[PDB]
RNA sequence: CUGGCUCAGCGUGUGCCUACCCUACGCCGGCAGGCGCGGGUAACCCGUUGAACCCCAUUCGUGAUGGGGAUCGGGGAUUGCAAUUAUUCCCCAUGAACGAGGAAUUCCCAGUAAGUGCGGGUCAUAAGCUUGCGUUGAUUAAGUCCCUGCCCUUUGUACACA
């Protein structure tokens, strides 16, 4: 039938529009950031990671399980 | 002086009336008494099969055996308490008189 | 005024590890980059420096409960044998481990070996535990 | 073809051996077996095996030796003998080549049948 | 706080549950109002006394299922927390007023059961109780999370958020909306 | 640092064996008939090698080493209990094991108990339970 | 020697070394509290050694 | 999976012939184990029984995968007078089906179902069984004779070893 090959590591293009596309989103997290890029959890979560300590997403909760970010906001 | 009188029973009201009358000879004797600590009960518990064969439904028998312990502490000469714990003995209950 | 039991003993276990690596004078044996830490286990420790946080764990363990032996510190670090197919069943800790590092705190003048078997914790131990909880209870406040 | 060997050991330094570097050589469930004591009690049977063993004839096969044994480990000593080794049954017919060293004396019988 | 109890960081006040019918059987509102999901219970001693228990509790209740999660209320309270902080963000509404909307949105009204003239048999529509609406307007979402959730990236407390926005809506697209206009379209297709 | 480098090896081969890149090293070079992920781990940990990268990302100088590494064992001070061939009947000598130098010793010792003719090789050329097992209801997949 | 042979093997364990203390056979033994009674035989005497049903 | 944090209740324990007890603690060994001195005939010692699930923090990322661990190879300990047709246990390696299960069918309504581990029995060695114990802990129902059983009343009879 279908299987799913997720990136172990960015493409150009992909990490393009990780760099413009995932700030916009309202609801940030490893799974939504996973399915959304075609990446793996381990590349989306340390992904993640850089955007947070860059300082460009707000962070609500972490927790080993579920690890929630957001959008930071306008003004 | 400082002895250690233990009861050790099957039965309850038996071990019951020991520890009354030892506390009632003690007290006429005029001598210092440690009331009766109650240590806990022992359930000696064995459960088996009912049929001898094994042609039925599993049905079990769960036998129990409580033992019951008593001990009172007193002030006393080994000869006094000795001549009240010589005296009122019943078979259910069993007697230790520990001087040490 | 701060002791132990005041702050998170989670980052507690963090701090002293952090401290222990710092003085690095731990009699650390040399099996570590090849060990399994009990018979239960199926992989090695996924950190690499285990070795003083266990130090941390078994001195913070000597604080709260003083006079245990290695027989205590193999039963407190038990988990599950998972047995395969049969059911799964309670395992003790490794024994070389827990030993070693008590021989290691022992190596440091931290723990005490004191009467009725067991080590206890040394006024040096208490000192410093009580101290570098008073660094995590600033670190967090 | 190319002549074989235990542990590291040439089979002629099996041969002139005594039982504690033998104990070392073969593997552990054997070392156990000779470490626990010698046989003089229920093996003094097994005293009667090195008897038998070693009552061996001039140049030409020894004579079978029935045993009622299958708890016996074949030493280098031993290697060399037709044995009937009992099946409850039968005694079967076998020569214990220097492969079948550090092995139960047992373990060459079969006893059912595939239907 | 002697006033108000927000259930975690979430306000009990200003939610409304609109339907007359489903109003008594849902429990959200200033005496229910509690900051955990978890409780005692005894919601079992009495036929009614189920009605009771915070909805909240209910949800956190009915998620832990499908045997290797049988009394495991603990990972189920903060499955139900992750969910609440999720729909907040999508959203932007009380969490608690989406959840009592959603469960509303999910009970049927109409369904079909076997009846009398005993002789043969009949498979006739009757009506469902306002407590039969809720107790399986819970159960389909809970469920329909649930089995999204199985093999897939999506976490469970995101299937619950999706489960949830979309029932709440009335979408068609949540497992609960889709099973509950099945069951509407049989018990009307033999009444 | 996240984008996919050049010269990123895909498919790496390790003893005539197609092993993946996209996997993480410890879990990857285990794809060898011989290591399982103890001594993965152990290895990569021998060889003063960083586990917190890919298969695809390490370099062709460590790759080299490592192999050199899981060959050797007693040249980087690994215990000897450690080993799946320990005290041979040949060599008397505790040695790993390698992808095919497996299937080759283990072809050896089925043939081996077979010839001198041990109970073991008789069940193992009947293709039964070996280890004692109870076949009045098991292990019929095997015999269809 | 006879006499060496008639008992020869051995008995420190398994059930041929333990034996019912009323009928002497060797099944469903009562070793709890060293009464070393046959589970048949206990439940005869049960209720004379102290044992009663009460739960 | 790897660390860290944290809480139980029932028991049992040195033997008649009978040999075999429960174990703390100090060293040795990665591990199963070995040696040393001790307590206990037990609300006294093992013991405040630091149990597991669960909890917190990582690594994994929908791939018959770090799921699962059958089958098989090699070595090492313990029990025994003796283990091959592997007693058991440990260490490395091998990595089978199995993607929620057809007809049919079982047990169950509150600290219950289920998940989870700990004791007793058998026991030189010894739990995938059974008999008890606590820990986490629900959905559904407060109804009926539709199904399967058994039980009654009325009625009919030339049956009564029915």
């Amino acid at each position: 039938r279908d299987k799913l090959n997720n990136l172990v590591l960015f493409d150009k293009a992909t990490y393009d529009k990780l760099c413009k596309e995932v700030p916009n989103y309202k609801l940030i997290t490893p799974a939504v950031v996973s399915e959304r890029l075609k990446i793996r959890g381990s590349l989306a979560r340390a992904a993640l990671q850089e955007l947070l300590s860059k300082g460009l997403i707000k962070l609500v909760s972490k927790h080993r399980a579920q690890v929630i970010y957001t959008r930071n906001t306008k003004g | 002086h400082r002895i250690r009188i233990t009861l050790t029973s099957r039965n309850v009201k038996s071990l019951e009336k020991v520890c009354a009358d030892l506390i009632r000879g003690a007290k006429e004797k005029n001598l210092k008494v440690k009331g009766p600590v109650r240590m806990p009960t022992k359930t000696l518990r064995i459960t088996t099969r009912k049929t001898p064969c094994g042609e039925g439904s599993k049905t079990w028998d769960r036998f129990q055996m409580r033992i019951h312990k008593r001990l009172i502490d007193l002030h006393s000469p080994s000869e006094i308490v000795k001549q009240i714990t010589s005296i009122s003995i019943e078979p259910g209950v069993e007697v230790e008189v520990t001087i040490a | 005024g701060v002791t132990v039991k005041d702050v998170n003993q989670q980052e507690f276990v963090r701090a002293l590890a952090a401290f222990l690596k710092k003085s690095g004078k731990l009699k650390v044996p040399e099996w570590v980059d090849t060990v399994k830490l009990a018979k239960h286990k199926e992989l090695a420790p996924y950190d690499e420096n285990w070795f003083y946080t266990r130090a941390a764990s078994t001195a913070r363990h000597l604080y709260l409960r003083g006079g245990a032996g290695v027989g205590s510190m193999t039963k407190i670090y038990g988990g599950r044998q998972r047995n395969g197919v049969m059911p799964s069943h309670f395992s003790r800790g490794s024994k070389s481990v827990a030993r070693r590092v008590l021989q290691a705190l022992e190596g440091l003048k931290m723990v005490e070996k004191d009467q009725d078997w067991g080590r206890k914790l040394t006024p040096q131990g208490q000192r410093d535990l009580d101290r570098i909880a008073g660094q995590v209870a600033a670190a967090k406040k | 073809f190319r002549k074989f060997t235990y542990r590291g050991v040439d089979l002629d330094q099996l041969l002139d051996m005594s039982y504690e570097q033998l104990m070392q050589l073969y593997s552990a469930r054997q070392r156990r077996r000779l470490s626990r004591g010698l046989r003089r009690k229920q093996h003094s049977l097994l005293k009667r095996l090195r008897k038998a063993k070693k009552e061996a004839p001039p140049m030409e096969k020894p004579e079978v030796v029935k045993t009622h044994l299958r708890d016996m480990i074949i030493l280098p000593e031993m290697v060399g003998s037709m044995v009937g080794v009992y099946n409850g049954k039968t005694f079967n017919q076998v020569e214990i080549k220097p492969e079948m060293i550090g092995h139960y004396l047992g373990e060459f019988s079969i006893t059912y049948k595939p239907v | 706080t002697p006033d108000i109890k927000l259930f975690g960081k979430w306000s009990t006040d200003d939610v409304q549950i609109n339907d007359i019918s489903l109003q008594d059987y849902i429990a959200v509102k200033e005496k229910y109002a509690k900051y955990l999901p978890h409780s005692a219970g005894r919601y079992a001693a009495k036929r009614f006394r189920k009605a009771q228990c915070p909805i909240v509790e209910r949800l956190t209740n009915s998620m832990m299922m499908h045997g290797r999660n049988n009394g495991k209320k603990l990972m189920t309270v903060r499955i139900v927390k992750h969910a609440f902080e999720i729909i907040h963000l999508l959203t932007g509404e009380n969490p608690l007023q989406v959840l009592v909307n959603a469960i509303i949105n999910s009970g049927p009204r109409e369904d079909s059961t076997r009846i009398g003239r005993a002789g043969t048999v009949r498979r006739q529509a009757v009506d469902v109780s306002p407590l039969r609406r809720v107790n399986q307007a819970i159960w389909l979402l809970c469920t329909g999370a649930r089995e999204a959730a199985f093999r897939n990236i999506k976490t469970i407390a995101e299937c619950l958020a999706d489960e949830l926005i979309n029932a709440a809506k009335g979408s068609s697209n949540s497992y609960a909306i889709k099973k509950k206009d099945e069951l509407e379209r049989v018990a009307k297709s033999n009444r | 640092s996240l984008v996919i480098p050049e010269k990123f090896q895909h498919i790496l081969r390790v003893l005539n064996t197609n092993i993946d890149g996209r996997r993480k090293i410890a879990f990857a070079i285990t794809a060898i008939k011989g290591v399982g992920r103890r001594y993965a781990h152990v290895v990569l940990r021998k060889a003063d090698i960083d586990l917190t990268k890919r298969a695809g990302e390490l370099t062709e100088d460590e790759v080299e080493r490592v192999i050199t590494i899981m060959q050797n064992p007693r040249q980087y001070k690994i215990p000897d209990w450690f080993l799946n061939r320990q005290k041979d009947v040949k060599d008397g000598k505790y040695s790993q094991v390698l992808a095919n130098g497996l299937d080759n010793k283990l072809r050896e010792d089925l043939e081996r108990l077979k010839k001198i003719r041990a109970h073991r090789g008789l069940r193992h050329f009947w293709g039964l339970r070996v280890r004692g097992q109870h076949t009045k209801t098991t292990g019929r997949r095997g015999r269809t | 020697g006879h006499q060496q042979l008639y008992w020869s093997h051995p008995r420190k364990f398994g059930q041929g070394s333990r034996s019912c203390r009323v009928c002497s056979n060797r099944h469903g033994l009562i070793r709890k509290y060293g009464l070393n009674m046959c589970r048949q035989c206990f439940r005869q005497y049960a209720k004379d050694i102290g044992f009663i049903k009460l739960d």
